[PDB]
RNA sequence: AAUACGUUCCCGGGCCUUGUACACACCGCCCGUCACACCAUGGGAGUGGGUUGCAAAAGAAGUAGGUAGCUUAACCUUCGGGAGGGCGCUUACCACUUUGUGAUUCAUGACUGGGGUGAAGUCGUAACAAGGUAACCGUAGGGGAACCUGCGGUUGGAUCA
RNA sequence: UUAGCUAGUAGGUGGGGUAACGGCUCACCUAGGCGACGAUCCCUAGCUGGUCUGAGAGGAUGACCAGCCACACUGGAACUGAGACACGGUCCAGACUCCUACGGGAGGCAGCAGUGGGGAAUAUUGCACAAUGGGCGCAAGCCUGAUGCAGCCAUGCCGCGUGUAUGAAGAAGGCCUUCGGGUUGUAAAGUACUUUCAGCGGGGAGGAAGGGAGUAAAGUUAAUACCUUUGCUCAUUGACGUUACCCGCAGAAGAAGCACCGGCUAACUCCGUGCCAGCAGCCGCGGUAAUACGGAGGGUGCAAGCGUUAAUCGGAAUUACUGGGCGUAAAGCGCACGCAGGCGGUUUGUUAAGUCAGAUGUGAAAUCCCCGGGCUCAACCUGGGAACUGCAUCUGAUACUGGCAAGCUUGAGUCUCGUAGAGGGGGGUAGAAUUCCAGGUGUAGCGGUGAAAUGCGUAGAGAUCUGGAGGAAUACCGGUGGCGAAGGCGGCCCCCUGGACGAAGACUGACGCUCAGGUGCGAAAGCGUGGGGAGCAAACAGGAUUAGAUACCCUGGUAGUCCACGCCGUAAACGAUGUCGACUUGGAGGUUGUGCCCUUGAGGCGUGGCUUCCGGAGCUAACGCGUUAAGUCGACCGCCUGGGGAGUACGGCCGCAAGGUUAAAACUCAAAUGAAUUGACGGGGGCCCGCACAAGCGGUGGAGCAUGUGGUUUAAUUCGAUGCAA
RNA sequence: GGGAGAAGGCACGCUGAUAUGUAGGUGAGGUCCCUCGCGGAUGGAGCUGAAAUCAGUCGAAGAUACCAGCUGGCUGCAACUGUUUAUUAAAAACACAGCACUGUGCAAACACGAAAGUGGACGUAUACGGUGUGACGCCUGCCCGGUGCCGGAAGGUUAAU
């Protein structure tokens, strides 16, 4: 059934980028809010909006430059068939700095260039080309 | 081919067999010609190609083809085969060494000597 | 001079379309018994080796347990011997060896089931076009062999004026 | 293609034993333990640090070096000893070899050399304890086939040499040539300069620190004896050794080969061959101009080596974790249920197992790598460092995952009410038609194909009207319509019954998804038992067509089809598309609800479910699939690794049986394949023509002759053309 | 289900101990109830009594005598247990369960009896007679010319009358 819903909310921002969706729209959580925060906050959205009282909706407004799409490509790391947990120096580098890979570490959600920066590795969400 | 059907059933590996058995890992095993006998190769050629029919060392019992241009081979004479499938003779995957132990060089040959066994001329 | 009504067929062409397992391009390639030779493979009355299981017999030396017998320098000793020892006998364990009977594996075996390769061999012509009976799948029967027919299924079949 | 194993076996209590715990060993009791996370069984194997390869993850492998284990002719057993169940010890048995006075005895190179044998293949029956270490010894010293060295071997790695410069008469000679010439070629000759290495002679380090005498000082000591420590002069101790190295001599002298040249692959021309000889790593060469075979000339590549073979890895993303694929190329179980297993929505709190981070212990040294030192350089030797991707312990952090505890309601499900349905099971019944029977009419044909015939008919058929009997299937509805998970399901009625879907509510509150083994259903054909048996119809018979026709076509016709019970478990079981779930432009219809709006007439505005066609981005090898995906993704399962051999043998399980299921190898080929393109072809289609056919006139083929040919004949019957197009 | 008692092997006497006769069987007393008697519960005396383990010992030999399987392999024939040539043949012959064909609609067919009658059967097509074959598995192929048998009564020949 709904066995990923990490991976629900990245194909829906997949699939909303490749068919030139505005304000996508996913059923919210505390990981995809963690995950939507660090995408507004390096730039690969426009603004998240977490709307609703006992179950909420979480809205990504999707950002475009020249026509094309922002986010290139974006996949998962740790599926849960196959989780993928990474030492500090065994981190990844994704597209050779310019994109980013967003880690769960101990200190909360955050970008991989911030885990090296603090020192820590965690768990690889996925990798925001 | 997902990670859970690998480790319940594991990626088997890729092995495959030496095409050249009778040898034993042996780079060259000596021979004794049972016969020395001629046939003619499979189509598209046309030629009397010379096989000499060895008993090998290990108890082997398999053809060989001879190389160079004649040769002075009989029965009851020790050859070394070393190996290496003529293409269109079927069912033949040795050479006799040219130059080994009972079977002489070719008369007369000046260039690629190493390959059938004569001395440097003077 | 005769005759031409017309395209139903006869062959040779031209154009579009469709189908193709054919490209010296249908005078194309192609399938199977049969006959001869050769190789490997299975069954094969069996036969011979290797290894091993079981149930048993077995009992050299060695240890450990016991003890009538013989014997003994170290301790006690009234000198009598006593303890203790050694040899010997014996029981326990166990090797070689022996029988019986399987299990596996290799070699070999008249003859045979099929398979593969071969020089212009014999009998056909089943498949590829609607391959001239559309093929094919399953199953059953038949038959020199491709295969044929029954029952059910598939389009991976062709024509649509 | 090994699913059962285990009787001291798993445990207990008591005794014994061991350096020590322990079924280590016994007595007694309990009846256990091991097993799909692979027990047991078979085959192979010394393991590791490492080495080779690889960018890396890995793959192969265990030579030297180092650690550990095992064994010492084969099979045992114990003693002595700290330590062996003992390489050069004891005892027993065995095979082999040898001595014997025939009574009996001896021996164990997998120590170093060496021999015989095997093998494609691997060295001297060498010198020394000078060094390091060992054994004994207070020491001196002795023993040391460890070790240090020498001999051999291009076995590898590395270094060096075979001269250097000048030199055009571009010499000769070879080879080729468009007979100008080119090429070998500054290459050789020539003249000048050098002596590395091998040879000759001389000098010669370093591996040597120690040890032995004597003396001085101190320590013990009643003692300035003895002994020990510290220095102090002496002769001293090398197998290597004719050493490393340095110096002098004379001379270009003593020192270059192997493979390849068609593509891949750097390198081309002539001559000799003529499907012969032969080459080959693959594709292919050779049949009279061979850059592919053999020779020459030239060149290219490596170089004291070059190749051929064997073996590993790479390339091979060709077993894919990093890193593949499933509509048609090999590949989705026939379909569903479902245990174990895998994965699991969302909120809070705790725990901190996984995760991460610091420290500690550790990862033997050697090797690999980074800086460095030395052998003149390198190989090699060596100092320091990280690495040693691990393991464990302590200490933290709490995002994810897990446990644990409480909650939510969207996921999953239950109730209420309908709708639609060839969904299933059982029993009735209806008509049309076929066949059979019985009776009437009435007369000579019926039936049949391409054309006929076998067959049915003058015993009165076929046609025809009435009455029966029987079995099977359900015209029109009927439509890519519905239902079911798949197979499948088709007149009507009843009985039993599953499922779906829709509406407003309510409720439980993760109860979910997938599923190895396991089970259930599973068309047709087939089998068993017993019924029925109208049509149809394998087998079979007869008739034709045919060259033959064991086929199509015709006339008959038994199994079977059918009913109840079972068994088989297979299909192109097809959408050649596993299930579940999420997201992504549209149109056309169909079907079945349902909300609203005035159903204001057979409307209109939406939401569900299901279903067929066209198509977008996307994808795809292309075809095409395209919100029901073959798009973007996630969870779990199945399966493929070239074509045959072969879904076959053998073996297992199932089956009454046919056979099903699991399922290789030996060999053999360099392809087999999928999609699309251009042709060609069709006894495929459409359109069109032509002396093609039709409609006509005349002729050949019959006869005689002219002339050409095929054959025969000959001294020669010259040679060439031989489908149309001789 | 079988094969199978497959084959093949071990223990076996007496005495002592566990236990001065064990486990088990039987149950006298005695005690309590007692619906009171040939009643029922603990109660176990006495009586009997295997079988096993350990130790000892004897013999050449422990089931010591009598009684008491010869076993295995390949194959023919017949499925088997059965029955027969009393008195030369016990089988491969006969039967057999099973299979099929055929007759028979009950006043059955069929037999024994001139006939009554009776068996069939006091049974009714899942029954009965007759015939061939002889479990079970795989199967049963072609011929209707001959001789039978069944269906026809259109025609030729055809008796008594
Ligand atoms: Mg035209
Ligand atoms: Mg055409
Ligand atoms: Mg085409
Ligand atoms: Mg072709
Ligand atoms: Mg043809
Ligand atoms: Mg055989
Ligand atoms: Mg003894
Ligand atoms: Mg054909
Ligand atoms: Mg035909
Ligand atoms: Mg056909
Ligand atoms: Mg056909
Ligand atoms: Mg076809
Ligand atoms: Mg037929
Ligand atoms: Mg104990
Ligand atoms: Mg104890
Ligand atoms: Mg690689
Ligand atoms: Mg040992
Ligand atoms: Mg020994
Ligand atoms: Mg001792
Ligand atoms: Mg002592
Ligand atoms: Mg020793
Ligand atoms: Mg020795
Ligand atoms: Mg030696
Ligand atoms: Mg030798
Ligand atoms: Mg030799
Ligand atoms: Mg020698
Ligand atoms: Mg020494
Ligand atoms: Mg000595
Ligand atoms: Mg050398
Ligand atoms: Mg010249
Ligand atoms: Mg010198
Ligand atoms: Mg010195
Ligand atoms: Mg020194
Ligand atoms: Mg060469
Ligand atoms: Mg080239
Ligand atoms: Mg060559
Ligand atoms: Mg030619
Ligand atoms: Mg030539
Ligand atoms: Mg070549
Ligand atoms: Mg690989
Ligand atoms: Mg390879
Ligand atoms: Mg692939
Ligand atoms: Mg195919
Ligand atoms: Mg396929
Ligand atoms: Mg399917
Ligand atoms: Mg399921
Ligand atoms: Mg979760
Ligand atoms: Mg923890
Ligand atoms: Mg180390
Ligand atoms: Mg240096
Ligand atoms: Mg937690
Ligand atoms: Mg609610
Ligand atoms: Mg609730
Ligand atoms: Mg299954
Ligand atoms: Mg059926
Ligand atoms: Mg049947
Ligand atoms: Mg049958
Ligand atoms: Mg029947
Ligand atoms: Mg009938
Ligand atoms: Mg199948
Ligand atoms: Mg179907
Ligand atoms: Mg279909
Ligand atoms: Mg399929
Ligand atoms: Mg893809
Ligand atoms: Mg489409
Ligand atoms: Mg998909
Ligand atoms: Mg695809
Ligand atoms: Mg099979
Ligand atoms: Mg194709
Ligand atoms: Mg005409
Ligand atoms: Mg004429
Ligand atoms: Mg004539
Ligand atoms: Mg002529
Ligand atoms: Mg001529
Ligand atoms: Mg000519
Ligand atoms: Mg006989
Ligand atoms: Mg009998
Ligand atoms: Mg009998
Ligand atoms: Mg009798
Ligand atoms: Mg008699
Ligand atoms: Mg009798
Ligand atoms: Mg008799
Ligand atoms: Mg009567
Ligand atoms: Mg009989
Ligand atoms: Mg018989
Ligand atoms: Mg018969
Ligand atoms: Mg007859
Ligand atoms: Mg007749
Ligand atoms: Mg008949
Ligand atoms: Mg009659």
């Amino acid at each position: 059934s709904m066995q990923d819903p990490i991976a629900d909310m990245l194909t829906r921002i997949r699939n909303g980028q490749a068919a030139n969706k505005a304000a996508v729209t996913m059923p919210s959580s505390k990981l995809k809010v963690a995950i939507a925060n660090v995408l507004k906050e390096e730039g690969f959205i426009e603004d998240f909006k977490v709307e609703g009282d006992t179950k909420p909706e979480l809205e990504l407004t999707l950002k475009y430059f020249q026509g094309k799409a922002v986010v290139e490509s974006i996949q998962r790391v740790s599926r849960p068939g196959l989780r993928i947990y990474k030492r500090k120096d065994e981190l990844p580098k994704v597209m050779a700095g310019l994109g980013i890979a967003v880690v769960s570490t101990s200190k909360g959600v955050m970008t991989d260039r911030a885990a090296r920066q603090a020192g820590l590795g965690g768990e690889i969400i996925c990798y925001v080309a | 081919a997902t990670v859970n059907q690998l480790v319940r059933k594991p990626r088997a590996r890729k092995v495959a067999k030496s095409n050249v058995p009778a040898l034993e890992a042996c780079p060259q095993k000596r021979g004794v010609c049972t016969r020395v006998y001629t046939t003619t190769p499979k189509k598209p050629n046309s030629a009397l190609r010379k096989v000499c029919r060895v008993r090998l060392t290990n108890g082997f019992e398999v053809t060989s083809y001879i190389g160079g241009e004649g040769h002075n081979l009989q029965e009851h004479s020790v050859i070394l085969i070393r190996g290496g499938r003529v293409k269109d003779l079927p069912g033949v995957r040795y050479h006799t060494v040219r130059g080994a132990l009972d079977c002489s060089g070719v008369k007369d040959r000046k260039q690629a000597r190493s390959k059938y066994g004569v001395k440097r001329p003077k």
